[PDB]
């Protein structure tokens, strides 16, 4: 077998076809029935395709293997293995040239569309009912001319020569060969430049494409049609003789047969020169007998030999689930593995799992057998299998010294993410279970409650040494999508830990000062000393600050014995204050975190280690249980209850009295009970948490309780404040099926009893949740799986690309504070450039680093704000990412290394998480510090206020050492204090507006001049009396009147003398068109002010996610602006009024359809910018990326999900979702020309080499422009360049057909390719030997 | 137990070809036609030429000189 | 439930399914994907020949493991060598390329 790449397909030439042939089959027979030999020529015959059984001959005169290429003399079978036989082909000389039915009848006609001639006319002609004159020469007929019977009889008596027609496959060929390439697709260019119309534009180009994919590939048209046909090799189609002298066949055997049949006839009815009518039937004949053997169902069917059910041509066996890749290459059985339950095993170490003697035997067989063998204990196979099944010491004693460094894989049914198979070290013990080491449980998701685990065994060598190095449980600490530790101590370990640290104010050895830790253990193992108890000791910490030397500092610390027994453990680097507190979940995580980062892994492991035992050790020491008194009902409860009923009761009967609604009267009563609920829980809560009052040697004191559940809660080992409620407080309030909340709640607790509404309600509760998480689960599954799919292919390709392209990434602060630092936004990016100090030319950070912790600690001393890094997405490379663009985040620290298939573990990361996930009037500064005003353009009026005039103001906040904490957004109209410099006091107002009305403020004075005013016909005056109230609506174009529908009334704003007062600076007359709903109150008659009212303007989780992916278009998307400047009305009133944006300095000809019920936020002569809102609501995605472009969609897309994943807790870095995005817009549409075809939409790939080829051209070309195009996850992945990979799931035909027309090559550049040719996916220990066969060629 | 390999990938920092040389190394010493440069503690081949590359006795380069050699 | 080597499937010539006839475990999708996920391309080697489907290359492997060495031998899959010739079979010229 050859070692090769870049698979191609193209038409197979009649010349090709009689290579690969071996022979000619010309009888149809096969066997003689009687006697089981094979016949002569045949379709099984020996002398041709081979031997039937392996080195021998027929008639069994040779038979040893000896013989290898002898002839037999009496059979002139050659000796040689059978398998031969499944691989050599035939072929068939065809008298007529056939027509391949793959290529003709392809729902789009090549043949028909090269031709330019429809599909029924192709039908027409091959079944022989009318002629059609191909190329009649010099007379009055054209070329696809339709021809009756005695028409074509006329035509021949009046034109005997210069008259040339034809019929079938052959004619086909003929006109075929006959057509000239380059001038047709030379006139066709005329014509495309000539003509402008959709269709016609689309059918051209589409056929001219197909010209061009004939002419580069160099394929001949006239190869579609077959001459010779080849045939299967015998045992792909067998013919096996069943018990019974009788045979079983498959259908290919039946085709074969009557193929060859019908062409023996034909040929005979040749020879005998029979009329044209039965020699043209029997063409057809033999065109449905072949076409039925390549694809059985495009005609009438022919059934098989008296068996009713359709036989099952060529492509059923390719195509379909059933046939081929779809299922062959797709989900299998594998050996040497097994399955079984799941034990604890605290004894094992981190890297190991117990494995139960009889199941390593069982797999380990053939090891077992081998060893045996090669010690001499056993002569022979079968004496090994005989001492395996005695099951004799030996056998123990081979089987452990086979296993010491042997590792084994351990899988779990729902492999999540890559760490749910690792590998470990076996442990041989007795039983029947497996024991899995606590630690990784949290990875595996696994619980002991009957689930169970399969194991699989690494055989080739290559699979142990990847097994040891790149799986083993060790390596894999950090999670790949955070860089979190995975495992941390989970629920035991925490407690025993927590009861070890915590002190207590008095106890036994009180105030002792001790010369270390070893006595401190002394005392307390002898009993002498209470484990927690408040000492003096002596303890010598180091620190490597120097260059790696550790220095010793050694103090008196004041700590507990705990504190000093656990200190024992802790490795040399730490500093002790890490575990001076009290020693929680958070508190050991982090510890683990700073002893990662500071000594590296194997301390940490060991580290780790020791942690667990300790803990294990000394809870089981302390002897936490949970007794009934444990759980304290709060003394004050029943009174807060009764209270709370009396307060309902009291509403109940004010509301029968009919002064509040029944709505009003169920919130008021929700609201109560709720603040009743959190009186009751924060009651308990003081009175377990902090109760025992307990008395040093004189005086009393009062300290954190030892009550064993307020230990297990606040420990983070079980449980949340919520169930300790739940346990001792009221349960809160419950939702009825419909989601509203039932008036009365459920005031007991499971310490008490229920009573069967209670109990009934939760019971609704349970089930409606537990129905959630089963749904949520499915959906979770089939979105992760479209994920997987999409971005399989993306792969690390390159070092570094070189481009000076990055994104400006900032803190996301939403309104009140920083929700998220920007330390940990940017640990392990590369840098676009060099940020400087606050005063330039103070180089903080030289070109592209990456940012490691350090250098992270080193912003946050300095005042970095925003900081330009090199992105996946303004990646340079082709056909992957580079190193640098990407990053380092991973398992391990360091920058990422060449071939690893990054996009299968972002789409792992962000799919496999997903399964739990279900007024506004003034502004309040949180924290002292500047205020200051970004994107406005203010004029102060009379009253001293800094009046809003833009809609996209926004009021951040610097702190005192320049820093942006809180920011947010102004709206246009809203009453502002305080300007810019001025710092305001802790919570201070610093701006007012009407939350539900949003006013249209004046600049200047004077009196309101009515232009298209007119009253009546567009407005309708209801105006009350002297005291200036009035009902003016301006109506919007929905809801305006039908008679004042077009016409658009208008404000001058004039002064006391008429004249139209100009907005100061500029020289605009105020022509303030009233928008939408303009409320005129203040009638005519009354000086205007500056700020008169003139117009009042009134899901998420998992399908959220998955919505964001596929890029829906939410149904009311907002409009934006493509240009700036002047916009203005046109056409009126034709069904969806029109705005024409005309720019100040740009071409006018934008024109924007705007239905009726749209109100419009800005007014007609005013300043707008590019992408400023002009409707509210949801934006799609696509006019974002058109008009901003890339960053702005990525920046987008990750905040939308970042959002979502965050509400829930569940961190994931943004790298994932940016691979993804890259993914997402691969294609791009030309928009210019210059090499392409003006229109079509082709991958940034391609469109990247051309340009590079026609600008390296010193001619090259004015060069193709193009415009990006974002397509959803699914088309997108639908969109795959790779035949290969489209070939795997969709319609198998369609593709395999285009891409053996177009002459496509696949370099496989995948993994999904790999895969099915069976071959090592480029990615990671296989790069190398793609990477060696890439050194292979072009070399020596 | 080898449990972790940090080292070796510190020699090769791609980490993959890491696997390729090892393999070839305790392929050449599974099927005899080499020796281990290493003293053996009872580990089987694997481990031993991890344990030898993490030394710095063995690396693509040094198994290319020796092969023509 | 355990098996090394044990009867396979009449048709596909996959190891039989369950626990009363001998039965290997259901090496899915998913499972490969996470194995991707990793560097792993001898695993998945393996376990897409070696593993179950190839007759010849779980004889050999059984033989080379008998005669105690820990290696295999590479090359395309025959029943990729089977896709070849069926696809060939139709009009298509479909070769192997070399450089
Ligand atoms: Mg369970
Ligand atoms: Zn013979
Ligand atoms: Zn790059």
């Amino acid at each position: 077998t050859e070692e090769f790449d870049a698979i191609k397909i193209a038409l197979a030439s009649p010349d090709m076809i009689r290579s690969w042939s071996f022979g000619e089959v010309k009888k149809p027979e096969t066997i003689n029935y009687r006697t089981f030999k094979p016949e002569r020529d045949g379709l099984f015959c020996a002398r041709i395709f081979g031997p039937v059984k392996d080195y021998e001959c027929l008639c069994g005169k040779y038979k040893r293997l000896k013989h290898r290429g002898v002839i037999c003399e009496k059979c002139g079978v050659e000796v040689t293995q059978t398998k031969v036989r499944r691989e050599r082909m035939g072929h068939i000389e065809l008298a007529s040239p056939t027509a391949h039915i793959w290529f003709l009848k392809s729902l789009p006609s090549r043949i028909g569309l090269l031709l330019d001639m429809p599909l029924r006319d192709i039908e027409r002609v091959l079944y022989f009912e009318s002629y059609v004159v191909i190329e009649g020469g010099m007379t009055n007929l054209e070329r696809q001319q339709i021809l009756t019977e005695e028409q074509y009889l006329d035509a021949l008596e009046e034109f005997g020569d210069e008259f040339d027609a034809k019929m079938g496959a052959e004619a086909i060929q003929a006109l075929l060969k006959s057509m000239d390439l380059e001038q047709e697709c030379e006139q066709l260019r005329e014509e495309l430049n000539e003509t402008n119309s959709e269709t016609k534009r689309k059918k051209l180009t589409k056929r001219i494409k197909l010209l061009e994919a004939f002419v580069q590939s160099g394929n001949k048209p006239e190869w579609m049609i077959l001459t010779v046909l080849p045939v299967l090799p015998p045992d792909l189609r067998p013919l096996v003789p069943l018990d019974g002298g009788r045979f079983a066949t498959s259908d290919l055997n039946d085709l074969y047969r009557r193929v060859i049949n019908r062409n023996n006839r034909l040929k005979r009815l040749l020879d005998l020169a029979a009329p044209d009518i039965i020699v043209r039937n029997e063409k057809r004949m033999l065109q449905e007998a072949v076409d039925a053997l390549l694809d059985n169902g495009r005609r009438g069917r022919a059934i098989t030999g008296s068996n009713k059910r359709p036989l099952k041509s060529l492509a059923d066996m390719i195509k379909g689930k059933q046939g081929r890749f779809r299922q062959n290459l797709l989900g299998k059985r594998v050996d040497y593995s097994g399955r079984s339950v799941i034990t604890v095993g605290p004894y094992l170490r981190l890297h190991q799992c117990g494995l139960p003697k009889k199941m390593a035997l069982e797999l380990f067989k053939p090891f077992i057998y081998g060893k045996l063998e090669l010690r001499g204990l056993a002569t022979t196979i079968k004496a090994a299998k005989k001492m395996v099944e005695r099951e004799e010491a030996v056998v123990w004693d081979i089987l452990d010294e086979v296993i010491r460094e042997h590792p084994v894989l351990l899988n779990r049914a729902p492999t999540l993410h890559r760490l749910g198979i690792q590998a470990f070290e076996p442990v041989l013990i007795e039983g029947k279970a497996i024991q899995l080491h606590p630690l990784v449980c949290a990875a595996y998701n696994a619980d002991f409650d009957g689930d169970q685990m399969a194991v699989h065994v690494p055989l080739t060598l290559e699979a142990q040494l990847e097994a040891r190095a790149l799986m083993m449980s060790t390596n894999n600490i950090l999670s790949p999508a955070n860089g979190e530790p995975i495992i941390v101590p989970s629920q035991d370990v925490v407690l025993g830990l927590y009861y070890m640290t915590r002190d207590c104010v008095n106890a036994k050895g009180e105030g002792m000062v001790l010369t270390g830790p070893k006595e401190a253990e002394r005392l307390y193992r002898s009993g002498l000393a209470s484990l927690h108890a408040r000492v003096k000791v002596r303890i010598t910490e180091y620190e490597k600050d120097a260059n790696g030397e550790l220095v010793a500092k050694t103090s008196l610390k004041d700590t507990t014995v705990g504190r000093a027994i656990l200190w024992m453990i802790v490795p040399k680097g730490l500093p002790y204050s890490i575990v001076n507190q009290a020693l929680g979940k958070k508190a050991i995580s982090k510890m683990l975190n700073t002893c990662y980062r500071i000594l590296g892994l194997k301390p940490t492991v060991i580290f780790a280690d020791q942690i667990m035992y300790t803990g294990f050790a000394y809870a089981a020491r302390s002897g936490a249980s949970v007794g009934i008194d444990d759980m304290v009902i709060p003394e004050k409860k029943h009174e807060i209850i009764s209270e709370a009923e009396a307060e309902v009761a009291e509403i109940q009967e004010q509301f029968q009295s009919g002064l509040v609604t029944a709505g009003e009267r169920y919130n008021k009563v929700i609201d109560i009970w709720a603040a009743a609920n959190d009186r009751v829980s924060k009651a308990m809560m003081d009175n377990l948490q902090t109760e025992t009052v307990i008395n040093r040697d004189g005086q009393e004191e009062k300290q954190v309780s030892f009550n064993s559940i307020y230990m297990m809660a606040d420990s983070g080992a079980r449980g949340s404040a919520a169930q300790i409620r739940q346990l001792a407080g009221m349960r809160g309030l419950m939702a009825k099926p419909d989601g509203s909340i039932i008036e009365t709640p459920i005031t007991a607790n499971f310490r008490e009893g229920l009573n069967v509404l209670q109990y009934f309600i939760s019971t609704h509760g349970a089930r409606k949740g537990l129905a959630d998480t089963a749904l949520k689960t499915a959906n979770s599954g089939y979105l992760t799986r479209r994920l997987v799919d999409v971005a399989q292919d993306l792969v690390v390709t390159e070092d570094d690309c070189g481009t000076h392209e990055g994104i400006m990434m900032t803190p996301v602060i939403e309104g009140g504070d920083v929700k998220e630092p920007l330390r940990d936004r940017v640990l392990g990016r590369v840098t676009a450039e060099d940020v400087l100090k606050p005063g330039t030319a103070d180089i903080l950070v030289p070109r592209n680093t990456l940012l490691h912790e350090q250098w992270c600690d080193l912003l946050e001393e300095n005042s970095v704000d925003a900081v330009k890094v090199r992105s996946v997405v303004s990646c340079d490379t082709d056909f992957g990412v580079c190193a640098h663009c990407y990053g380092r985040d991973l398992a391990r620290g360091h920058i990422i290394n060449k071939g690893e298939a990054i996009g299968v573990i972002a789409a792992q990361s962000i799919g496999e998480p997903g399964t739990q996930l279900t007024a506004e009037s003034s502004i309040q500064v949180k924290n002292k510090g500047s205020i200051k005003l970004s994107n406005v353009k203010s004029v102060v009026n009379s009253s001293g206020k800094l009046v809003i005039t833009s809609r996209n103001t926004e009021l951040k906040l610097i702190d005192e050492f320049g820093r942006t904490k809180e920011s947010y957004k102004v709206p246009y109209g809203a009453v502002l204090a305080k300007g810019d410099g001025e710092q305001v006091a802790g919570g201070e107002t610093v701006a007012n507006w009407d939350p539900h009305t949003m006013p249209v403020i004046t600049e200047v004075s004077g009196f309101v001049r009515f232009t298209d005013m007119i009253d009546g016909q567009t407005i309708t005056r209801q105006t009350d009396e002297l005291t200036g109230l009035s009902s003016l609506v301006v109506l919007d174009s929905a809801e305006r009147t039908a008679g004042g529908k077009d016409l658009r009334p208008a404000l001058k704003i004039v002064d006391a003398q008429g004249n139209d007062v100009l907005i100061p600076g500029t020289d605009m007359p105020a022509q303030y068109f009233l928008p939408g709903k303009a409320i005129v109150q203040l009638e005519d008659g009354v000086q205007i002010s500056s700020g008169d009212t003139l117009a009042r303007i009134p899901t998420g989780g998992l399908p959220r996610v998955a919505d964001l992916f596929e890029a829906r278009r939410p149904k009311e998307p907002a409009i934006l602006a493509e240009i700036s400047g002047i916009v203005s009305f046109g056409k009126e009133t034709k069904g969806k009024r029109r705005l024409v944006i005309t720019p100040v300095d740009g071409s006018d000809p934008y024109e924007e359809m705007i239905p009726k019920w749209r109100q419009l936020n800005v007014f007609e002569g005013e300043r707008v910018e590019r992408g400023d809102v002009i409707s509210d609501g949801p934006e799609a995605p696509h006019d974002i990326l058109r008009l901003r472009g890339v960053h702005a969609v990525t920046r987008y897309i990750v905040n939308e999900v970042q959002d979502v994943y965050r509400l829930q807790g569940v961190k994931i870095n943004d790298k994932h979702i940016e691979v993804i995005v890259r993914q997402m817009l691969r294609k791009a549409t030309i928009v210019n020309a210059g090499s392409s075809d003006f229109l079509e939409g082709e991958q940034v790939e391609y469109s990247r080499v051309k340009i590079a080829n026609r600008e390296l051209e010193a001619n090259g070309k004015v060069g193709a422009t193009y415009s990006r195009d974002l397509l959803g996850i699914t088309k997108a992945s639908l969109a795959t360049e790779s035949f290969i990979s489209a070939a795997s799931f969709q319609e198998t035909t369609r593709v395999l057909t285009e891409a053996a027309v177009a002459g496509k090559r696949d370099e496989l550049r995948g993994l999904k390719e790999n895969v099915i040719v069976g071959r090592l996916i480029p990615a990671g220990t296989g790069y190398a030997y793609h990477q060696d066969r890439m050194r292979r060629r072009a070399a020596g | 137990a080898r449990v972790t390999v940090q080292d070796a990938v510190e020699k090769i920092g791609n980490r993959f070809d890491l696997v390729l040389v090892a393999a070839r190394r305790a392929r050449q010493m599974q099927v005899g036609g080499k020796d281990p440069l290493v003293p053996e503690e009872n580990d089987k081949t694997t481990v031993i030429a991890l344990r030898e590359i993490e030394e710095g006795l063995i690396n693509n380069q040094i198994l290319d000189v020796r092969e023509r050699q | 439930h355990a098996r090394s080597t044990g009867s396979y499937s009449l048709v596909t010539q996959q190891p039989l399914g369950g626990k009363a006839q001998f039965g290997g475990q259901r090496f899915g999708e998913m499972e490969v994907w996470a194995l991707e996920a990793y560097g792993a391309a001898y695993t998945l080697q393996e376990m897409l020949t070696v593993k179950s489907d190839d007759v010849n290359g779980r004889t050999k492997m059984y033989k080379n493991i008998v005669d105690g060495n820990h290696q295999m031998e590479p090359g395309m899959p025959e029943s990729f060598n089977v896709l070849l010739k069926e696809i060939r079979s139709l009009g298509i010229n479909i070769e192997l390329e070399d450089e």
